[PDB]
């Protein structure tokens, strides 16, 4: 049986990146914005299962749960034309619709206020799931409703399913840009804070770093909110191809990410998607091999996350797994790893062996793929620490100077002090530090007091 | 004559959906199948539950089969036999007592002879302690391991299991696509290119002749075959671990294994080494390549 | 001296330059195959060097076989 | 893997020699102003990883860098189509875009205000070269960035990279011409004193020798700077198509170099192209012969150095290296070996064994040549010291004049004294006469 997965959608942010994701998915399976599989979705090789509930006896509906502290956004949501995607018994709405005010610690106060509706939802969707693997938040740090009710829904997973993985879908808060919300680095540490202790992976997706890979692999100036939703919809769908069109590999979730996370501290995966076009490049089906498809996804243009350059510090990555769709040759397949390895296109950890994992999965038949091969890389990179130590140089610009806070003070978990900010700066200090020891051979004695 | 009898053999015998289904069962082309049923037995022997019973084992495989290939499901059928676990001491070798048997109709049955079907029953076998195997170290919980107070001995044992898992993952890969997915495509194409119903048993022969080649089945490969059998056996002592936690695994007895892995792997390197000199393996000196590579040399 | 490990390694040195060198003629490497000396030890040739042991084997497909005798393959290595 | 050549285009005139240079390479390479090999670009025979770098399986980049201490010469470079075929981590350009000021010693002190950001470029170039020959430095002697930064790079290339290799594409200044930078010879002496003492190899480029040869061979009447630089360019790419085209022979930097410079010192190269043609002359393909050929390029109407006649020493050709490019016959090339040394075409060193090296090339596939044949003759002349005795009595009319040295004296390295461009027209000096000794049998005891 599929290991269903129960999509979380969080404040606007995470409630548009779920909506887009929705649609794109139901675009990719050949389900009706009705829930419905259109006739074209011939091929029951799909697990829908895992995505998907059926309603009736026609209507396969989403395992997706649209939770807002915001009514906008959820009544957006249901105002789209996959409003009938999602089950409505897993979707939990604040009635109150003032969302968290950009403040986490609203957004968590909001998610106690709406903690019933939400672990009613969450159960049910785990009733309509036949083996519940765990919970998928969408949403986003630097608010208040998509962070809070990230922080929040972290928190109740790990209470109801504290056996169960908790895989995240974060929006990670734009680093390039000028959040004009002074005390998101406030509400991006509380939501680490709740990421480090009750979700068991966080998936970051930086605004900034989506921007920057769509200016320079789709050729997209300004990648919209709603444009980044559906590349990310796009990725989650290739992630889950193997789900639907089942394989040799990757055929569940715990074979899928066992090789990626070496220890539970080191849980911060970096992504990678392939082939990465510019829209207007979709004409020329390159007959790229598989040592032309690494050799693309190699390029930072084609990461889908943008770490700094530290000169301090020789980043580099802790692992990698390429899960390659389409037509690939097994001895392809060898031979592109040999030439990586010869051609060391990838910096590994010095502390211990680390490598590549190549995956070849099918596409899902009921999605026609435009290209010949697909691939996704998942690599845990020491460069992310860059990312993490931007994040935590932001925290401490907010927090000595108090910038918002007032937002924050009027939530009972940031009322009274900041302690469960500045926990999540030390948690994320010692995470950075030990992500750049992870770089060095000494990691074998990193996080050790 | 021939092509219309094979026209016939492909048509009403649905020859290519038996072949089909041969790669479901015997390769486990049925991932997500297989792989709920191997998760159930690997759960039923981590929890000490009685999985050796032919008729519990044949319950869940004849509702994992009808649950995705209903009408493979009525031919395939499996059964238990308890594996001698202080003679097999891999737990991935506890699967050996499973004996799977498939009804192949007439005059299929002539194709999948009784020596036919040994040959895919030990292929599904050898699959099945694989898959086995990967379950256990992919099962590995980390909050097993948290109980023990030695956070840097618990993080060196964490990567030394990493490490392990990754080129087993390494090794598994191989035989997969290297080996079964490459074979399976050529047996594919071998297939479309055959012309008579003996043309298709001699290419179904030379199909099974070069999997008993790779499954390192050969006397040429019985000393392999051994190294491959240490190797797993010391896979599941550190499966057997990982599941107990490093609140049993004591750091000594973490060490220890961890040495007993390396010494583990230099041996199979020399082995493989050797093979590779010896020429007579040239085609493993690329798997051989692959379970070094990225590898850290120790 | 050339050793029995040495061919290998010639020839996969060979192929990562080609590589290297964009030389992705994936027909014409496996057509061509580096010969060299035994380490064992005429009894490998006996190369005093690696250097001596080092030869060129060639695929030559039909048709072309005719073209290609032995005794041209042998000027040819000279 | 190839061995990896940066390109380094420093000041006004070299950053324009650099950019040309770059056209040039792409355009015989088939590569988009992107760095895109273009699609009819299908024949893979060219060598792009010696001098360009693959940005993926299809796009080269060239290895170039292009550095300005003004930001106005930078800028136009990346305001141009081809701003994105070069690697943007191999670019560094100085942020005051104030420029040296036509001074070597502010050009040496501002490359010393940028020695981090340059040695983390070169740094990071050389990470990026998988098996880097060296360096390529395009720079002109006479002005303040170009120069004073060249001697610079020079110094910190060669403490830093000890062991690699540092080939120079230096334009000199021109010496018919009445250069307006009164400290030219100054900068101009500092050029050449790192050249001698960190730079393995120099190419000298007269501006002269380029208004010349366009003016009298090209009948151009007024040759651009973007003319000249677009020849130069021209006759880089003719240079590197042995490199960018495998074969038997020269197939490296290094190895096609060292049968050229035989001493630390004797290293004034002289260049010779082929086929010559006015610019008007494009029009009448002669079938030339090989003989033809070099019995063309011996004329000093198709030499691409315009040396001096110096009349007091009987100047000579150390060594001659042809490297000829199209249809060929080797009979030809044969007899035209053979009539050369008959006909005493070209006198050698009377000190040691000295020929005409003579070296077959394919033109580049990706790139059309309207030629049939085509030729670079490289040589080892003992008239060069023409240029560099003339070369040397500038700086000397310099210092005496104390011309510009007020400005030099602005700058730390020329502060307190003009004492290292005496020493470098000093050794210049030397220099010429050793010159004039290795057109003379006594080479031989030369340096005894």
């Amino acid at each position: 049986m599929p290991r269903e997965i129960i999509t979380l959608q969080l404040g606007q942010c995470g409630n548009q990146i779920g909506f887009e994701f929705w649609k794109q998915l139901c675009a990719e399976h050949g389900i009706s914005p009705e829930g419905i599989v259109e006739e074209f979705a011939t091929e029951g090789t799909d697990r829908k299962d895992v995505f998907f509930y059926q309603a009736d006896d026609e209507h396969y509906i989403p395992r997706a749960v649209l939770l807002d502290l915001e009514p906008r956004v959820i009544h957006s949501i249901l105002n789209s034309p996959y409003a009938k995607l999602y089950n409505p018994e897993n979707i939990y709405l604040s009635e109150h619709g003032g969302g968290a005010g950009n403040n986490w610690a609203s957004g968590f106060s909001q998610g106690e206020k709406i903690h019933e509706d939400i672990f009613d939802i969450i159960d049910r969707e785990a009733d309509g799931s036949d083996s519940l693997e765990g919970f998928v938040l969408c949403h986003s740090i630097a608010g208040g409703t998509g962070s809070g009710l990230g922080s929040y829904l972290l928190e109740r997973l790990n209470d109801r399913y504290p056996k169960k993985l908790v895989q995240t879908y974060s929006v990670f808060p734009n680093q390039d840009e000028m959040s004009d919300v002074v005390v998101q680095p406030y509400n991006s540490l509380l939501t680490l804070k709740r990421l480090t202790q009750n979700a068991d992976c966080v998936v970051v997706l930086d605004n900034t770093a989506l921007n920057r890979i769509a200016t320079d692999r789709l050729h997209i100036q300004n990648p919209s909110f709603s444009q980044i939703n559906q590349l990310v919809s796009t990725i989650m769908s290739a992630s889950t191809t193997t789900l639907r069109y089942p394989g040799y590999m990757n055929n569940d979730l715990i074979g899928l990410i066992a090789s990626l996370i070496p220890t539970p501290r080191l849980h911060f995966l970096m992504t990678g998607y392939t082939p990465l076009t510019t829209d207007q490049s979709v004409a020329s089906v390159r007959k790229t091999t598989v040592l032309d498809v690494m050799r693309r996804l190699l390029q930072p243009k084609n990461v889908m996350v943008s770490t700094g350059r530290d000169r301090q510090t020789n980043h580099c990555y802790i692992a990698i797994l390429n899960i390659i769709q389409g037509e690939v040759d097994p001895t392809q397949v060898h031979k592109s790893l040999q030439r990586i390895r010869e051609r060391k296109l990838a910096n590994f950890i010095p502390w211990g062996p680390a490598s590549i994992q190549v995956a070849l999965s099918r596409k899902s038949p009921y999605l026609p793929s435009a290209h010949r091969v697909s691939g996704l890389m998942m690599a845990n990179h020491t460069s992310i620490s860059s990312l993490f130590e931007r994040t935590c140089r932001q925290y401490d610009k907010l927090r000595k100077r108090e910038a918002f806070l007032e937002q924050f003070r009027k939530e009972d978990m940031f009322k009274d002090n900041f302690d469960e900010m500045d926990t999540s700066r030390e948690i994320v200090q010692q995470l950075i530090d030990e992500y750049h020891a992870a770089t060095r051979p000494d990691y074998i004695s990193w996080g050790t007091q | 004559c021939c092509g219309n009898l094979m026209q016939t053999l492909k048509k009403d015998y649905r020859l290519v959906e038996y072949l089909q289904a041969m790669r479901n069962f015997f390769l486990m082309e049925g991932g997500d199948t297989m792989y709920d049923f191997y998760t159930s037995i690997f759960d039923k022997i981590r929890e000490k539950e009685t999985w050796q019973n032919v008729s519990f084992l044949n319950v869940q495989l004849q509702e994992a089969v009808g649950q995705r290939y209903p009408e493979d499901s009525s031919r395939l059928s499996i059964s238990f036999e308890n594996v001698d676990t202080a003679k097999k001491k891999l737990p991935v070798h506890i699967l050996d007592g499973l004996t799977l048997s498939y009804k192949v109709p007439w005059p299929v049955d002539i194709v999948i002879s009784l020596e036919c079907q040994k040959i895919y029953n030990q292929v599904f076998l050898l699959l099945l302690q694989i898959k086995w195997a990967k379950y256990s170290l992919d099962v590995l919980l980390f909050g097993e391991l948290v109980s023990t107070p030695v956070r840097q001995q618990i993080h060196r044992m964490f990567l030394l299991r990493v490490k392990l898992m990754h080129f087993v993952n390494s090794l598994h890969n191989y035989i997969m696509t290297r080996i079964l997915h490459s074979t399976g495509l050529e047996f594919q194409h071998q297939v479309e290119e055959a012309k008579d119903l003996d043309q298709l048993i001699k290419i179904h022969y030379r199909y099974l002749s070069t999997i008993h080649d790779r499954c390192l089945l050969r006397e040429k490969v019985s000393f392999v075959k051994e190294a491959i059998m240490k190797v797993l056996n010391l896979a599941l002592m550190f499966a057997d671990g990982w599941q107990a936690g490093l609140g049993t695994w004591r750091m000594e007895s973490i060490e220890k294994m961890e040495s007993d892995f390396k010494n583990c792997h230099m041996f199979l390197v020399t082995i493989l080494n050797k093979a590779v000199c010896r020429g007579s393996f040239p085609h493993l000196e690329s798997l051989a390549l692959s379970l070094m590579a990225g590898m850290e040399q120790s | 001296p050339p050793t029995a490990v040495t061919e290998h390694d010639v020839n996969v040195a060979f192929q990562q330059s080609a590589h290297k060198v964009l030389l992705d003629d994936d027909n014409l490497l496996p057509l061509l195959h580096l010969t060299i000396e035994y380490h064992g030890k005429s009894p490998r040739e006996a190369p005093a060097s690696g250097w001596a042991a080092l030869g060129l084997s060639y695929k030559v497909q039909w048709p072309l076989h005719i073209l290609f005798t032995p005794a041209v393959l042998e000027k040819y290595n000279v």
